[PDB]
């Protein structure tokens, strides 16, 4: 697990219904929302990849060894029942393991793509911002609507605002 | 001035199981175990044969119920619950092996034995237990041989079937066991009955036995059936005294097919690869809980009602 | 002024295996494979039957070792290693399928055949090989039919068991194979012997055969047994003239039970759901290495002494 | 693997006896040790989660007689099958324990890191990392204030101004 | 002024499969499924017997093809494709179980039965179907007992083999089934023929059956073989009229060894523990796709051609 | 997925060959090495995976079906069903084993890559800044013996603190 989704992010946003991961902002000219296509698509490719593996199964052909409609000799019938049940225990166990193991990795992978976005933004803002610890960045300069989009763009040039921010931070 | 980061959530979440947690809520999930099956045998694109009330054995000996299924070609063969193998009561040695060989076949052909019988012998024995156009009949590929005159000793008789084909053939005969000394005397005489059957790879002796018995299909005698595979270029000889139910035709199993035992009606406009007693299964899922006895190319049977696979993140509602 | 973050550790850690390291020190671990069984048969809660030296087949034909095991109800049936099936030597056809049916049953009732014989027949044949009160007896559910007049021809005889019940019955009979021509003549006469048996679903003929053999329980003759299931409302008929060892009673296997083969002593105080030869297994763990051949609701057998499940973090003590 | 356990933390604390994870502090008032409750319950819950899956529990009957002759060809088939089943279970069990052990070890690791990350972000600019799992605190932090850190009730702005100056000269 | 962290890459990367990604490029991988096998039988360190055209049944019975294989000791017994069991036509009841028992063995010794026949019995019966050097012969471990004087009734005869050893012996005998009523009379007489065989744990009876049958190796008659294990301290008694092909020696299967059926050449330099029809399989890998039918200490057979296991990181080319 | 390989680091270094993880230079004089401890920890875990693989407690199996003759039909059909059932299991086992195994090997390579990065982040302390692409823009002088101080895990930050603080803050 990464400390994010059931961790330092307090909860999820029920209102975000274009993305898996997103930004909310608040500058002086309003509050807005936006989803991040890159990281959500990263996580969805990994989901459809699992699902592919799950259905991407080709099968052996089996014939009947048990008569539906007539009596089978007692001893050979007992062997067949032991084998058949024993194979089923193996498959039932295998399916349970498959799903429990793959659900674990899925929950944690989603969490890693959540964190990987947070880290990207953090390294991007550089000395211009500080984090509270609920997943927010307190920015120490005037961030325009076109500046906000710049952070989401990965456009943002930290050097452009650095001095105003460093000044604001230190006092 | 703040920029914040977050994930989504939903009101109605889904519960899945993990390695550490049995009750874990996620944004989304789907089944991995199929529970719904088609109540039809999906036979489209298959050259199939629905036997109806003809038992596969009845195909070889030619029971009336099997008159429409004496010869044919198929990649899939369907046996039903009400299937008749015997009209005149009786049994077959190694019946399950033989039934399995028929149900793995891809068709049957028939070939005359060419057997012929002198005037002492009546080939045309019929019984009330095999009915055919309102009239008494008999197994279509066999002949009930008896003494033309009612009390006379059946003559010592020899018949040989020669397999001049390139493939092996499958030959069935019967042995009659009368229910009474009078029934026996009348059919074959008072003499001492015996039947030998020999080929390169088979050898055996049979003796009719009189015993009293309950009636099955109104008949108290029985006919036990025997079979063997006659190789290419090989011959099988019948030496007999009365009691032999003789083959007038032999069989040739051809190719490979998938044998199916089912309740379900046929749907020839539907495609499938997986079958069971209740019908068909068409699914992308790796597992299934409809039937532990399936046939064909099937998902694997698991003892669970459901196994939900997460396709979303942890659901943490607001 | 500072604050530090840290995890515990312990002096004596335990080793587990991981995907990448087979020698990994961890703070705790727990076994996943049972290694200790109870060498007793834990029969608590179970209405059981210890057959002692009675073999299952012997319950059906009434071997004297089985006199206290001819009827009963049970949910667990226990078979012991040198159990007696035959006093008079012989064999049974499809003995193993028959043993397994019995061992899967939840009980046995006995129903009388009501077979009855003419005065030229002696029904009460006995033998040094079945003893009761230390004197000659015979299988309790069967009867050794012989010519009452030594040397005379056994009358042509017919007997029909009718199942008027609502469930199938199990019928057993024997065919006697004498060791000498004289013995054969004495008992049944000089005629050709022949025994036929037919129901609606069963048909067979049988011919007694004379042959010299070693003595087994002091006897060179042999009784071979046969059996078949008789469906409700069906009748089964025996046609014979010497050699038939006839059923006087028929069995009905009732319900379902678990069958155990073991010589471990019964303990009626502990309960269990898993058994094997050397007793009982009782565990929460999903694997066991006591035995590859178990019975009941058992953990899966694995060829491994031990498998440790890490139940704590990497143990990292100080330098 | 997350960096903390058997990583940038150099060793464990045997002095810690009721917590999986915890704190040591040094200030004017002396030293002390505290275990963190939530982070260790977080680990212990996942452990007893694997244990519960482990012990979750089909009835089998006898197919080879112990006390008598079993026909040779069928007996070969039973031994073949039974041994094949044993190889599968033996492989399954070795795999289960090995994979779960790896995950256990790394989740433990994960829980240690998340505590450390929680504190770090909570100290904001009032502290720096020594790279050994310690935080050098650039103000005076008495016991009641050390505690507030273990509580998540520490307000960084309280000490910020003093801290930043102490960090610059 | 900077310091930069990084990782290696390689020009040519290897594609693997993961949980989330088929077609994932990586800097290295190793195969987990063994697909290459040795065309030969690697017998180094193994004390072995190569039966060649000798069938295992023929070792007990003494078929002339098996003369150099009547006794011996081995690790490993090797059976070839069209090996001869019989010279005089016939077959064996429970032959596959019998064959398995011999291929599970570690060696055979032979023990004389010390059987002895009266003056009215010629026991050096031979046949054109068993050639040794130029001449008519017979199974080496059996004896064709016939009436010394053609057409006379074979005497009622008793022979008893006593196992005085501390281990079970395997005894085989034959029953002769003549081609013609004439052949029977010539060797045995006109009496009814009967053969009974009885130990403490076995009893059976045989009646020779005259029948017209095709000729196999120029012979219309047959000999059918029967067998059983005689326990220590037990005696087995043969009672007969003619038609018994009597054992002159019995067998003792000794220890345990590995039976291989293959048409591969032996190679004593190469070592191995896993074998199939086409040879040997020597590999570290836990999976193979060469053959689903193997014997020995084998890697598990899987359907896939390849399963690459990553041994490097993601391959990230500039 | 940790963030590094195929992450914030744009690509791998084909030119680097003496390890899996290294550094690249720049200063007065400067222009590549390799971390020994980090690439060993990674490699050590691959060879552990390899040993489990070639671990062979193989059970001895004998033949149950004859190559050179007809087996009885019913029991042959049971043998076929069983053998096929067993092979489906191992094919499934095998495929799952390497997909799961592969997932973990890749992601672990990522972990070791990151762990080195953070070890350096924490060393450099305040005397440097992350560029977001894998590098540490440094705000004092060093020196090519100082860089060796970074790699060798001996670097004293407080030795160059003042010098580099004023270069970041003016
Ligand atoms: C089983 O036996 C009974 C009695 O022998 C048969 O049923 C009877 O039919 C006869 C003639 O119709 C009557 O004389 C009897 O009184 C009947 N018995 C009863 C109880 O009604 C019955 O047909 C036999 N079953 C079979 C399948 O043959
Ligand atoms: C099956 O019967 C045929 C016909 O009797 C046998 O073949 C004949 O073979 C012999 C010698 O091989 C020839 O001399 C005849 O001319 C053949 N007859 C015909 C019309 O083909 C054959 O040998 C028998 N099969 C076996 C195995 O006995
Ligand atoms: C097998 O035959 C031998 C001899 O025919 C039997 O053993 C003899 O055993 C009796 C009883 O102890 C002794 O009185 C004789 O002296 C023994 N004779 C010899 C020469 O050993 C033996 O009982 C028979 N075995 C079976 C199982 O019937
Ligand atoms: C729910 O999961 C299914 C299966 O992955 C998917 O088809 C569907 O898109 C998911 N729901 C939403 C709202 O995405
Ligand atoms: C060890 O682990 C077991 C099982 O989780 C637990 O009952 C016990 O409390 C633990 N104690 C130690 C550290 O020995």
């Amino acid at each position: 697990l990464f400390g994010a989704i059931a961790g330092f992010l307090e909860n999820g946003w029920e209102g975000m219904v274009d993305g898996w991961y997103g930004f909310r902002h608040q500058n002086a000219q309003g509050t807005g929302q936006a989803a991040d296509y890159k990281s959500t698509q990263a996580a969805i490719d990994q989901i459809t990849g699992k699902l592919n593996r799950l259905v991407e199964k080709t099968n052996t052909e089996f014939e009947s060894i048990e008569s539906e409609f007539s009596e089978i000799e007692h001893q050979i019938g007992n062997v067949i029942n032991w084998t058949k049940d024993s194979i089923t225990d193996i498959w039932t166990y295998q399916a349970e393991l498959l799903v429990a193991m793959e659900n674990q990795h899925t929950i944690d992978m989603a969490d890693s793509e959540m964190l990987n976005l947070y880290e990207r933004v953090r390294k991007q803002l550089r000395q211009n911002a500080e984090e509270d610890g609920k997943g927010c960045f307190e920015i120490y300069h005037a961030c325009d609507d076109s500046c906000m989009e710049s952070i989401r763009n990965n456009t943002y040039d930290h050097s452009q605002y650095r001095e105003e921010a460093l000044l604001n931070r230190l006092n | 001035d703040k920029i914040c980061l977050g994930h989504h959530a939903v009101a109605n979440g889904t519960i899945v199981k993990t390695l550490t947690n049995e009750q874990e809520e996620v944004t989304n999930a789907t089944e991995t175990v199929e529970s719904t099956g088609i109540n039809r045998l999906c036979m489209k694109g298959r050259k199939h044969k629905d036997l109806g009330n003809c038992h596969p054995i009845g195909m070889l000996i030619g029971t009336p119920a099997c008159d429409l299924h004496l010869t044919g070609m198929w990649d899939t063969l369907i046996e039903r619950e009400n299937a008749i193998a015997y009209c005149y009561p009786g049994a077959t040695v190694n019946v399950e092996a033989l039934r399995q060989k028929i149900m793995e076949s891809g068709g049957i052909n028939k070939i005359s034995t060419g057997f012929t019988y002198g005037s002492s012998i009546n080939s045309a024995g019929t019984t009330r237990a095999c009915m055919r156009n309102g009239g008494n009949s008999f197994y279509a590929e066999l002949k009930w041989l008896v003494s033309k005159s009612k009390g006379q000793n059946f003559p010592q008789t020899t018949n040989t079937y020669r397999n001049t084909d390139t493939a092996e053939h499958l030959i069935m005969w019967g042995i009659h066991h009368p229910s009474s000394t009078q029934e026996k005397n009348d059919l074959y005489g008072t003499q001492s009955l015996s039947i030998s059957v020999g080929s390169s790879t088979y050898r055996n002796n049979f003796v009719p036995v009189v015993g009293a018995r309950p009636q099955v299909n109104g008949q108290s005698g029985r006919i036990d059936f025997h079979w063997t595979l006659v190789q290419p270029g090989d011959n099988i000889t019948f030496s007999h005294n009365g009691g032999l139910i003789a083959p007038s035709r032999v069989s040739k199993l051809i190719g490979r097919g998938l044998g199916i035992q089912s309740d379900a009606p046929i749907d020839n406009n539907c495609e499938s690869k997986c079958f069971w007693r209740g019908g068909s299964i068409n699914t992308r899922l790796p597992f299934q809980n409809l039937s532990p006895r399936t046939v064909g190319q099937c998902p694997k049977y698991v003892n669970r009602r459901s196994l939900m696979l997460a396709t979303g993140m942890r659901n943490v509602p607001e």
